[PDB]
């Protein structure tokens, strides 16, 4: 089962740099080609250029040959992709893939900002409030003010999958971004059934579990 | 550069239906040509390469064809797991290009919205703001009109909206409209009402509450 795995969402002061790697596991790593790709939103795919994780042998997209470096570490198997002065241009998401590209790593967000890291602060949407209707219920988690994306919402440790709808996240006028999480449950199960969002957000370190119950 | 030019942007389908996405190669490229499906929060799957070679696993729905620079992704039979992005790419001359994509979405019936209305927690109040939300469940099409009232006045500038990606299950849509206000605002007003006007109502729907307690 060949996992390409590649590091969390990273935060990267403009001017900076950042190292992005991409851990190989499942295969020869010595005997493949490695791509990496930048992805903005509504915007196509990009090569970035790949590297031969044996020879070090190495080619570029000629536009970013000033801005990315590419290497490779045998003893680890860990590809590793470089960018440097970066600038909000550079904001967005990388892949690393293998060389056909029939195997992609889950990606990395990358955002360049000034601002600093701010954790989501993470209040209950109240099933039914008050008035109960009928048939099925709606309830979740208010995920608000966290800088920068991305965050990652789950239901009871992932045991509730149904119904459960996690919006895009929206920047607020503040810079901050928020977005909500529902779910839709039968309201017999309310009182009786507990309802945890575990909501996470790796660039602040940040970790919340917030129980939700029937407004009062 | 070898710009692969890919059309249509956007395409909307019915199930059963069938889909055609081309690829058009500025220059003479021969048959190194590639196709990818990816679905929201996923990466790129490979779906084809050698313009017609089908990877392992892809059901023959998808078909690839052409040759030379005019290449074509068809799916012959439009189902719920095809709802996603398409991007051709070519390999034939470094560096490698990538086809500007095509968000094929699906078309059904029309379907009226189940409103929630979201009353602030009683936590986030003491931060010294207050959030209001109403949700619009499963409906379609997309196009949606939301709209508050507060003890009857309409509000403006002060809400913003989410939408969620076609569902594959369903093929609707979701959204989320939240209103921000101050606690003190908040606490000096009482009834708190959402406006739903969709294709689906045959006048808009109203889901609103006071301010218990
Ligand atoms: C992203 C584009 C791309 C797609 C799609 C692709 C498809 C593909 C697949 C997947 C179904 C497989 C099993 C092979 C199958 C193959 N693909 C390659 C070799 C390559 N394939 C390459 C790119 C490429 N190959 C590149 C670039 C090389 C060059 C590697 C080098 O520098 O020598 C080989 C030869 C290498 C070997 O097996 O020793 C086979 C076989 N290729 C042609
Ligand atoms: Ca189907
Ligand atoms: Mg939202
Ligand atoms: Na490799
Ligand atoms: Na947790
Ligand atoms: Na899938």
């Amino acid at each position: 089962q060949v996992q390409l795995l590649e590091s969390g969402a990273e935060l990267v002061k403009p001017g900076a740099s950042v190292k992005l790697s991409c851990k190989a596991s499942g295969y020869t790593f010595t005997s493949y080609w490695m791509h990496w790709v930048k992805q903005r939103p509504g915007r196509g795919l990009e090569w970035i250029g790949m590297i031969d994780p044996n020879s070090g042998g190495t080619k570029y997209n000629e536009k970013f040959k000033s801005k990315a470096t590419l290497t490779v570490d045998k003893p680890s198997n860990t590809a590793y992709m470089q960018l440097s002065s970066l600038t909000s241009e550079d904001s967005a998401v990388y892949y690393c893939t293998r060389r056909d590209m029939d195997y992609w790593g889950a990606g990395t967000t990358v955002t360049v900002s000034s601002a600093s890291t701010k954790g989501p602060s993470v209040f209950p949407l109240a099933p039914s409030s008050k008035s109960t209707s009928g048939g099925t219920a709606a309830l979740g988690c208010l995920v608000k003010d966290y800088f920068p994306e991305p965050v990652t919402v789950s239901w009871n440790s992932g045991a509730l999958t149904s119904g459960v709808h996690t919006f895009p996240a929206v920047l607020q006028s503040s810079g901050l971004y928020s977005l909500s999480s529902v779910v839709t449950v039968p309201s017999s199960s309310l009182g009786t059934q507990t309802y945890i969002c575990n909501v996470n957000h790796k660039p602040s370190n940040t970790k919340v579990d917030k129980k939700i119950v029937p407004k009062s | 550069e070898l710009v692969m030019t890919q059309t249509p942007k956007f395409m909307s389908t019915t199930v059963g239906d069938r889909v055609s996405i081309t690829c058009k190669a500025s220059q003479n490229v021969g048959t190194p040509v590639a196709w990818y499906q990816q679905k929201p929060g996923q990466s790129p799957k490979l779906l084809i390469y050698s313009a017609s070679n089908r990877y392992t696993g892809v059901p023959d729905r998808f078909t690839g064809s052409g040759s030379g620079t005019d290449f074509t992704l068809t799916i012959s039979n439009m189902q719920s797991e095809d709802l996603a992005d398409y991007f051709c790419q070519q390999y034939s001359s470094y560096p490698l290009t990538f086809g500007g994509g095509t968000k094929v979405e699906i078309k059904r019936t029309v379907a009226a919205p189940s409103v929630f209305i979201f009353p602030p927690s009683d936590e986030q109040l003491k931060s010294g703001t207050a959030s209001v939300v109403c949700l619009l469940n499963n409906f379609y099409p997309r196009e949606a009109k939301v709209q508050w009232k507060v003890d009857n006045a309409l509000q403006s500038g002060n809400s913003q909206e989410s939408v969620t990606e076609q569902d594959s299950k369903d093929s609707t849509y979701s959204l989320s409209s939240t209103l921000t206000l101050s606690k003190a605002d908040y606490e000096k007003h009482k009834v708190y009402a959402c406006e739903v006007t969709h294709q689906g109502l045959s006048s808009p729907v109203t889901k609103s509450f006071n301010r218990n307690e």
